[PDB]
Order: C-alpha cells, then sequence, then structure tokens
C-alpha cells in the first residue's frame, strides 16, 4: 500500500 | 517488517520518499525509485477514512508477470518498453544506452538496435545457473580497466551495485565493481538488505 499524502506532514 | 527498496536496496522511508508495497505482487519500492513520488491520492482513496491507500505496481495493472529484457532474473519491479516488453527498473538504471523517457515517472522505456546487440555477447561470471549465463546484457566492473561481466540483477544479489550521491556531480551515478574491486562495508550491508527483502517477500 502507499500512505495517502493527505496523512503525511 | 523491515521495508527495503528493490532498485537501490535503501531502507529509509520518509514522508517525502516512501518506501511502498504492490498489494499483489508484493514488491517494495522508494516512491523517487520508481516515479510515483509527489503524485495526487486516487480517486478510490476517498472512499477510505484510513490513512493509507492502496497501490499497485506497473505489471500488476497489466496482469503480467514479466521477464526482463536485458536478465534472466524475475523477482524485482519492472518498466514498460515502448515496444510492450518489459525491463527492470535496476537494469535501464545500471546497463549503457538504456534511458527513462520521462525522469519523473520514469515511463517508458526505449530500448534501441544498439542495446539488442548486446544480448548474450558476454557470459554473466554471477548466474548461479549457468544456462542462463548468456541471456540478456552484462555490465562490467567499473574500477580501472577490469574486464568482469555480470548481468545487473546478479551483481546486485551479491551487493556489487552503487550510486554516488548527487553532490558527487558524476554524470552517470550508477556504478558496479566485481567482488574482487568491491567496497567491504557497502557488500555487507547492500548483501544483508538483499537478503531481507528476500524473506519479506517469498
Ligand atoms: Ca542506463
Ligand atoms: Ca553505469
Ligand atoms: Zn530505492
Ligand atoms: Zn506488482
Ligand atoms: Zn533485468
Ligand atoms: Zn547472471
Ligand atoms: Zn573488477
Amino acid at each position: 500500500a502507499r500512505t495517502k499524502q493527505t496523512a503525511r506532514k | 517488517h523491515i521495508l527495503i527498496c528493490c532498485v537501490c536496496l535503501g531502507d529509509n522511508s520518509e514522508d517525502a520518499d516512501e518506501i511502498i508495497q504492490c498489494d499483489n505482487c508484493g514488491v517494495t519500492v522508494h516512491e523517487g525509485c520508481y516515479g510515483v513520488d509527489g503524485e495526487s491520492d486516487s480517486i478510490m482513496s476517498s472512499a477510505s477514512e484510513n490513512s493509507t491507500e492502496p497501490w499497485f505496481c506497473d505489471a500488476c495493472k497489466n496482469g503480467v508477470s514479466p521477464s526482463c529484457e536485458l536478465c534472466p532474473s524475475q523477482d524485482g519491479i519492472f518498466k514498460e518498453t515502448d515496444a510492450g516488453r518489459w525491463v527492470h527498473v535496476v537494469c535501464a538504471l545500471y546497463v549503457p544506452g538504456v534511458a527513462f523517457g520521462d525522469i519523473d515517472k520514469l515511463r517508458p522505456v526505449t530500448l534501441t538496435e544498439m542495446n539488442y546487440s548486446k544480448y548474450g555477447a558476454k557470459e554473466c561470471s554471477l548466474c548461479e545457473d549457468t544456462r542462463f549465463a548468456r541471456t540478456g546484457v552484462c555490465i562490467s566492473c567499473d574500477a580501472g580497466m577490469c574486464r568482469s561481466f555480470f548481468h545487473v540483477t546478479c551483481a546486485q544479489r551479491e551487493g556489487l551495485l552503487s550510486e554516488a550521491a548527487a553532490e558527487e556531480d558524476i554524470a552517470d551515478p550508477f556504478f558496479a565493481y566485481c567482488k574482487q574491486h568491491a567496497d567491504r562495508f557497502d557488500r555487507k550491508w547492500k548483501r544483508k538488505n538483499y537478503l531481507a527483502l528476500q524473506s519479506y517477500c517469498k
């Protein structure tokens, strides 16, 4: 999977 | 548990360059090593309240488990060529005369008549299955005039692939050394990360 950029600081 | 990039064998996963995983075949790669960095989250992701979204590599998007035009290995992560064939990202990076169409997405790969004329031309000195030692294309050790030859993915397995840092300003930053000329410390951690990549995927 790939962490959403909305969940990245 | 630890995520390792199957192109560069690095283990750093920051918010800018994350190590991601294909949800069908299982390969793990830096966003930046595969051209999927700085892209917007998928439309399917709005359905989730979770922090992560599914992702699939290009081979799985097309429903193939391909072979590489440049080596006999079946593992690792692939990009499609302009002719509808497939090459490892790592082979495309290290083989001379092979270039990416656009550097940002690393897509597609255009292989030339010159690339194909090198097929079988050198025997890979690291193939474990000699039935394939003369398939694909070998690179050589980059130390002086050393003429030791190997497939890019066979050299990767032995921890022989190196990349110069950006600050070093070397026009071609991808290079390889045979075991006789390699940096012993570098081989060690690359071989260690390679073996962890094999145990994680399986
Ligand atoms: Ca290249
Ligand atoms: Ca090179
Ligand atoms: Zn990487
Ligand atoms: Zn995949
Ligand atoms: Zn390959
Ligand atoms: Zn080989
Ligand atoms: Zn050498």
